[PDB]
RNA sequence: UUCCCC
RNA sequence: GGGAAUGGGAUUUUAAAAUCCC
RNA sequence: UUCCCC
RNA sequence: GGGAAUGGGAUUUUAAAAUCCC
């Protein structure tokens, strides 16, 4: 009964973050010590002729970009715990974020260390430009 | 590819999600696949209002990071925290008619005793986040389960079946080890239901003193260890063992009954626990006393030595002085270490099995009363914590009595109990059968040293030169309250002293 | 099985249909099937007489279409929309005579108290369209439902129902929300009675107003609101819960019977939608405050703020100089804010928990008659808004009665109310004893301020230094009417005021 | 008790049109969002040799044409409500419906969507020749 | 509130069959430390109480009963019960159905009318609250009447023309 | 319809 | 696999059935 | 086998 | 009268069956 979700490869790095206290943490950690990025996530088949914004509501991937699938970009919707957001919504779930072409064999870990502009709705240090 | 049973959507929706709600490639519906990804088609609106039970059942704890701690220990390391083992069982209930797949923990057992039951709870993935909410289910079918049936109408909150389960663990476990060591059958609904109250991270120390940490609270980000885990809601690195990754086949109440006759009743929580620790002890310690590996001294441990040191010596060179033995036979000591040098007897030393040392110092000897009742007819057989199915009539025997549980001894098996005192001994069921040749030793002084010197003494039992006479000087004064004191600690502490029947005081006080 | 009993075919006849009037392919008759086709044989000539009832029962109304709202919600926009919430049951009757295999609605019952009978009526099957007719049907075999039996002679067309439905539910909506929520136990046969009355399509507006289309009319093809839906027969757009579907074991009285003792008479239909929507209500409101939730003004809510803060200045700025106490206990108060600043008391603050508030001078208090006696012996009391078993002989009392309802107070569980003014506060019931060590607080105004000037005030229950002689300013000739205004508004909310028995006025006229 | 006669795939889409002020809108609606349309219609048998009217007593498909029962291509019959029609009567019940073979897939939504000659007695724009 | 016990039935049958297990009868006695009407006996004493000296005493002696089906009732109890109230309901539970009888004998004993000619005892403070009653009505109708001076006074559902105030300047009119 | 025993 | 049980009363009609109450 | 609804 | 559901995993043999554990 039910329908599999998940790849035996995350077995691991899913069972570790959705036990610990600080799953971001765990994560960083977890990477660090030669652990695999998470994998499985819902890439988009797009024209890549998109205006590279980080969160949209339709794929909008520049061509140094590609775009996923937000809750598949998502430490805690993929571990099933808490947003640590004081509201504890989500802000991925729901949208398509663009990953840096360079970065995109970790997207999970890329949306944990970085952080979008407000004025201009980038990635900061990816397609920013506001000084 | 293949898949695995964690994360498992268990929810009965025929279709798959939106990839912007979709959180592996897996859940998508088959609407966006498309060569190996996916589409956004413009018309198809996302879904604002499912619910989607999501299967905490297939973790995987062999994760390998410098900072983790490892949750499974192995079985040499779990020798050594034996103080800290708990057993954990847990009996569970079948989600239905909304989802169908997955198995949430209704009653949680420990070897402690208690039981507790929780309403039911699951997580839900929304639109949103993931939910821990209420969930239907319904008990398993079978006769064995039918007991679980009235558990579905009493179950609590887990937000309190967890404070209760640190208040239980910091209660049980605060006099006896830094940590807990779960004694588990089979993992896979243990750690299950772990995921609903344990966490893990890097060690820790407690916030109100040096001791590890062993206690989370979410209420304020902070930890605590068993003493000051007050409030506390989860439990912070736990570590655990399963005993049937021991080599068992079989279910757990088949291999218990094998070596056990006090445990019983199946398929309730705390009883398959307590079964499961009982298990485990029988694996580690039944077999012989391991001498290599020590435990650190929790409590009064020292005083006791000393007390027991005390109290031998006296009482062997008392009955040495009264009754004049040609021979003493101290049976169980591999040690020709005498506890009265000058006296006038001659040592035999024995063993109950063979020790590494071949040379001819000491001689076998498996005493039963069946078949070596008459090979000690005379002199006096000094039986110090040596068990025996019956004693002769011509011992001074001192014995461990295992109904006396405390922080040094912990229940064993088959009615037997674990004696923790710098090692750990394993020692059989007391039986009061096996002393109907003795009787009960006095508590009684006696002085053979020179009588050179607040309140005076006044008992009799002070068999010394200076009782006969006005007051007893201040010397023994005091040193029959020290061997007084020690003489309750030691009784206090579990041990029965027994002599032979025809012993008595008055032979001493023919020696002044 | 890829079959449904969505549409079935209730009808007695053994064979099936013609290909040129079977509706699906499970309907057409064996003797036309052939190789899974269906081959036109001239030897059978269509029935042209033929009633077959068609079953109501299955719908699944869990489409996703993008201009149309859903049915069903969410429990968080249930909380919302608490103010909409309509308790829905409905007892249904057995087709027996000429078809077997459905139910059809009999008695339909709401949370407002009501009972709607209906006729028996179905959907036929006929060769030229299908007919909304009357049907043979019998009450269900059972004792529980035997006061169902004379209902049966005792329905209403279900034209005349419908439109009884929309007129009630637009009388009792239409000061409270915009919308209706139907809170159901089981949604099936609920769906089933919802086909006969309710329709669905695209968001509308009102025909005379901007308000949301709540009513549709067939007579012609105009939506409007509650407040213009006279002569409207359909209900559109209706919103619904399934409270079931919370993780519920048993049924509904089990449940209901746990937590509220003033419902019952169960398998009638009101008392059924009655029991649902305590239910739901104690589920979703009885655990704490919650203020992250708020709610849009529908009436004077404004003005009862206003009032209940004028009226608690007044009353203790009139009491603390009445008799003058050193020291003052402020019992509830969510933040430490004293009600008159300029009073020269000592506060002392006291609290089971504050809301958040930075003070932390706020001791803690989980008040109780019984327990807390010796407390407070000394120094006025102040509990406003605070719900305690008992008052003490010296407190100054706010307590709100749950037994007015009205527009900001909706019934709660137990007898306690849900009080909804900018949030939601569950009140519980109503209790007399708690005052019998006070007495109701009588009206009087007063100030001090200096005034300076269509009948001029002539009352003895205004205390000010103007009215010591024999006229009173015009300024407090207006405040006076102001703050009685204020009083009646307060008052007429469902606040009660109790003050000890020491009170009088004759104190305050000692203050000039 | 009595007979099943609907397939659970069409319980989505039935239980939506049947509750719909316009069941017509409704079902385009439906289409247009992704959902599937419906399935379970009688599709009759013949040699396809037939004079290929819209609808006819007996089934007459032409080549490129196959017959349905008339019934189950009228989205109302389908639901169980009210026909739209001046009387209330059927057009399509009790006699056979010709749908084009490109057009098998939705036999309902041609029979909702296109119309018939009234003074050829085939599909307008699908086949009469007087236009 | 009184010195005996009328239990009021629905069906006395399973009644009495209940009543073999706690009731005994006998001639009337009276209470051991009192003169009142004996309605407990104790067997372990073999003694009689009244309510007030009843502690620790196992049986109720002489009680009353009154079967309600028996004045002409039929169908169920809910149902009869039903036509009159709506406040109680939740048949099968027995506190409940007891409840919902003597509600019903409530009902057909006193919602009729007032019966002036049966008269009750005076169990405690009755005649304080009517001489209470009687002062406030006479102070409150005198400051009325010499504060606003009404014309006409209309003491409405008093059948008698007894003025509670007989010197105020006011004409009176009496209703029923 | 329900229960007990194996 | 073995086995047991399915309450009490009233009324009417022709031992049985029906109705009603518990 | 079990439950919910009438 | 209407309707729903009958958990998870491992191993072996030829998708299915069997065995074992929970
Ligand atoms: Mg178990
Ligand atoms: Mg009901
Ligand atoms: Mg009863
Ligand atoms: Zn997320
Ligand atoms: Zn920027
Ligand atoms: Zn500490
Ligand atoms: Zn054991
Ligand atoms: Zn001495
Ligand atoms: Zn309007
Ligand atoms: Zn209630
Ligand atoms: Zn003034
Ligand atoms: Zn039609
Ligand atoms: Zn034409
Ligand atoms: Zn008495
Ligand atoms: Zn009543």
């Amino acid at each position: 009964a039910g329908n599999a979700t998940e790849v035996p490869a995350n077995s691991t790095v899913l069972s570790f973050c959705a036990f610990a206290v600080d799953a971001a943490k765990a994560y960083k950690d977890y990477l660090a010590s030669g652990g695999q990025p998470i994998t499985n996530c819902v890439k988009m088949l797009c024209t890549h002729t998109g205006t590279g914004q980080a969160i949209t509501v339709t794929p909008e991937a520049n061509m140094d970009q590609e775009s996923f699938g937000g809750a598949s970009c998502c430490l805690y919707c993929r571990c099933h715990i808490d947003h640590p957001n004081p509201k504890g919504f989500c802000d991925l779930k729901g949208k398509y974020v663009q990953i840096p072409t360079t970065c995109a064999n970790d997207p999970v870990g890329f949306t944990l260390k970085n952080t979008v502009c407000t004025v201009c709705g980038m990635w900061k240090g990816y397609g920013c430009s506001c000084d | 590819e293949n898949v695995t049973g964690l994360f498992k959507d268990c929810s009965k929706v025929i279709t798959g999600l939106h990839p912007t709600q979709a959180p592996t490639h897996l859940s998508v519906d088959t609407k966006f696949k498309t060569e190996g990804l996916c589409v956004d088609i413009p018309g198809i609106p996302k879904d604002m209002t499912y619910r989607r039970l999501i299967s905490m059942m297939g973790f995987k704890m062999n994760y390998q990071v410098n900072g983790y701690p490892n949750m499974f220990i192995t079985r040499e390391e779990a020798i050594r925290h034996v103080r800290a083992w708990i057993g954990f069982d847990v009996e569970g209930c079948h989600a239905t008619r909304e989802a169908v797949g997955t198995n949430l923990p209704l009653q949680l057992g420990f070897s402690t005793g208690v039981n507790l039951v929780a309403v039911p709870t699951g997580y839900v993935d929304t639109p949103n986040n993931t939910d821990f909410s209420r969930v239907s289910a319904k008990p398993p079918p079978g006769d064995q389960f039918k007991h679980l049936i009235p558990l579905m109408y009493k179950g609590l909150p887990w937000n309190v079946v967890r404070i209760k389960i640190v208040q239980m663990l910091s209660d049980t476990l605060k006099n006896l080890s830094d940590r807990v060591v779960f004694v588990l059958w089979a993992h896979g609904f243990a750690l299950t239901s772990m995921k609903y109250f344990v966490k893990i991270g890097p060690e820790r120390t407690c916030c109100l003193c040096d001791r590890r940490a062993t206690c989370f609270s979410t209420a304020s980000d902070t930890y605590a260890c068993w003493h000051h885990s007050i409030g506390f809601d989860y439990v912070y690195n736990p570590f655990m063992i399963d005993v049937q990754q021991w080599g068992f086949t079989g279910n757990l109440q088949s291999n218990h009954d094998l070596y056990c006759q006090v445990h019983g009743n199946a398929h309730v929580a705390s009883c398959d626990a307590i079964m499961t620790r009982c298990l485990a002890v029988h694996e580690c310690f039944v077999k012989r006393v391991d001498w290599t590996i020590e435990y650190p001294i929790i409590g009064d441990e020292l005083k006791i030595n000393a007390a027991c040191r005390k109290v031998q010596h006296m009482v062997v060179k008392a009955a040495l002085l009264a009754d004049k033995f040609p021979v003493l036979h101290d049976i169980g000591n591999p040690k020709a270490i005498k506890c009265v040098p000058q006296a006038d007897v001659e040592w035999k030393f024995y063993d109950a099995q063979p020790c590494s040392d071949k040379a001819y110092k000491i001689e076998e000897l498996f005493y039963s009363y069946a078949t070596h009742s008459d090979k000690f007819t005379d002199g006096v057989c000094l039986f110090w914590n040596c068990n025996v199915d019956r004693y002769p009539a011509n011992s001074i025997v001192c014995r461990f009595d295992t109904r006396v549980l405390s922080n040094l001894n912990l229940p064993g098996c088959d009615g037997g109990s674990l004696y923790v005192n710098k090692h750990a001994f394993h020692t059989p069921a007391f039986d009061k059968s096996a002393f109907v040749n003795l009787k009960q030793l006095p508590f009684f002084y006696y002085s053979d040293s020179p009588c050179e010197s607040y309140v005076p003494l006044k008992s009799a039992t002070c068999i010394t030169r200076c009782n006969l006479g006005g007051a007893v000087c201040r010397h023994h004064a005091n040193e029959y309250r020290l061997y007084l004191d020690a003489y309750n600690m030691m009784i206090s502490a579990g041990f029965s002293l027994w002599v032979y029947k025809q012993f008595d005081t008055y032979n001493l006080w023919n020696t002044f």
